[PDB]
Parts: C-alpha cells; sequence; structure tokens
C-alpha cells in the first residue's frame, strides 16, 4: 500500500 | 510469534476474518518522517526520498532535513525520523488469494 499520514501527539 | 507454514487468522479483502496460512516471511524497510506541517508518515518507501539516493546509500541520518515525494506526486519538506525493519507476513486464504500484512493484523 501507499504511504499515509496523520497528526501526532 | 509466527513462523512460516503456520495457520493464522487475518482479515480478508471482503472485510471478514478467515483462517489463512502464512506462506512467506519478509523483513521490509519503511521510512518514517515528520513533515513540516506537523504530520508524520511511518510507512514510506525509501525511494519516496528525493533529496538523496537511499536505495543505493542507505537512510538519511536521524533528524536530517529531507524532501519527500508524496502520493500525489508533489514534494514536501520533512525531517527523517527512522527506518523501520518490519516483519511482514504473506498470508494465503482458502480461495487462493494472498495478502501481505504486518503483525497486528495477524492473529494466533
Amino acid at each position: 500500500q501507499l504511504a499515509t499520514k496523520a497528526a501526532r501527539k | 510469534s509466527i513462523t512460516a507454514g503456520q495457520k493464522v487468522i487475518s482479515k480478508h479483502k471482503n472485510g471478514r476474518f478467515y483462517q489463512c496460512e502464512v506462506v512467506r516471511l519478509t523483513t521490509e524497510t519503511f521510512y518514517e518522517v515528520n513533515f513540516d506541517d506537523g504530520s508524520f508518515s511511518d510507512n514510506l518507501y525509501p525511494e519516496d526520498i528525493v533529496s538523496q539516493d537511499c536505495l543505493q546509500f542507505g537512510p538519511p541520518a536521524e533528524g536530517e532535513v529531507v524532501q519527500v515525494r508524496w502520493t500525489d506526486g508533489q514534494v514536501y519538506g520533512a525531517k527523517f525520523v527512522a527506518s523501520h525493519p518490519i516483519q511482514m507476513y504473506q498470508v494465503e486464504f482458502e480461495d487462493g488469494s494472498q495478502l501481505v500484512v504486518k503483525r497486528d493484523d495477524v492473529y494466533t
């Protein structure tokens, strides 16, 4: 699958 | 944990859980980066790093500024966080269909 992003903390 | 040939439970493409068999173990390397907007990705391919040649010369140092080609084609600025050697499991279901998944998606 392709890379995904998200918020941290 | 899991070895090859083992029968496990994992999620099918249809959404439901099924017994499936573990046919291959691969160790696969994913990069983690902190984008400048405060977001992060830990499942990047090494070749998604466009400011250096990582397949040939390895990962950027930890905390190094990098430029990343994202999944929309466009380049974003980031800092390198880590390369992750992750245990992958290629699993086969009764209908002959195979997935490649990681540990939290496979059940003993």
